């Protein structure tokens, strides 16, 4: 516990420093996420308000792309749910929690430009989907459809590469990577289903034959949501 | 599989039956542009 608190409050002082806070924030895009993990699970107040000052510090006005960090940190890490979570815990120390409340304000302000288009092109580009409530959304599908398919489909193109590396990674068919192989799976049965364009690119793209080939899956979830794709593309 | 197979096939069919149709419309097509050639004759009359 005293060398992590001693391991905080060097990060902190490394990033009072606008540019050391710019250059490390880079460094480990998944830092704040453990932090805020680390934060969450100590219950001590010194070391929380030392995490939460080092979570202000890279995305503080100074640092340079304050936004752009900002913004990374709530659709990759949750910044948002976790300090709206903290915020509703009550902290005996008054600095760690106006610290607290502070970050809860910036995570807010950053959400607010921010939409779910924006979560969802996160997600793709990290390659993780836990079956998100945009998934399970049909109206966020529905009014998502025209910017799936814009650019050449290039949200399509990628959906595929994602499901691609899946079956490539289907052999390890870990819990995690058959979440994500479902999650594909259902976000190509949706994005053939409205605007059917993007079925003739899938298949072009061996979308079909990555289906085909998720349907031999051992995991029952797996063939099931192989299976309604297929449904999905030619069958009833 | 054979869910595919009968899907495939009901597309067969109805490929099948759209070659028909395509083929009954465009000899209608082909009726419809010979009127359309008598006018063009007439404007070359």
């Amino acid at each position: 516990i005293q060398l992590q608190y001693h391991s905080l409050l060097l990060i902190w002082l490394l990033t009072f420093n606008p540019v050391f806070a710019n250059e490390l924030v880079q460094k480990y895009l998944s830092d704040f996420l453990d932090l805020l993990k680390l934060v969450k699970i100590t219950i001590k107040e010194k070391v929380s308000r030392l995490c939460i000052s080092i979570i202000l510090q890279c995305c503080s006005t100074r640092v340079k792309q304050h936004k752009k960090v900002i913004k990374q940190l709530l659709l990759l890490g949750n910044a948002l749910p976790t300090v709206q979570s903290l915020s509703e815990r009550k902290y005996s120390d008054e600095e760690l929690r106006q610290d607290i409340s502070n970050l809860k304000e910036i995570l807010e302000n950053e959400y607010q430009e921010l939409t779910s288009f924006d979560e969802y092109v996160a997600e793709l580009d990290s390659k993780l989907l836990c079956w998100s409530p945009p998934h399970v959304d049909n109206g966020f599908w529905s009014d998502n459809i025209d910017e799936f398919k814009k650019d050449n489909y290039k949200i399509f193109r990628q959906l595929i590469e994602l499901l691609q590396a899946k079956v490539r990674n289907g052999d390890v068919n870990a819990k995690q990577e058959k979440i994500i192989i479902q999650v594909a799976l259902n976000d190509i049965t949706h994005v053939v289903e409205l605007l059917p364009e993007s079925i003739d690119v899938l298949d072009k793209t061996g979308g079909k034959a990555d289906i085909m080939e998720l349907l031999n899956h051992s995991d029952s979830r797996v063939k099931y949501e192989a299976l309604k794709a297929t449904q999905a593309i030619i069958g009833y | 599989d054979e869910l595919n197979k009968m899907q495939a096939f009901i597309r067969k069919e109805a490929e099948e039956k759209a070659k028909e149709i395509q083929l009954k419309a465009d000899q209608e097509y082909e009726i419809e542009k010979t009127n359309i050639v008598r006018n063009e004759t007439n404007n070359i009359d």
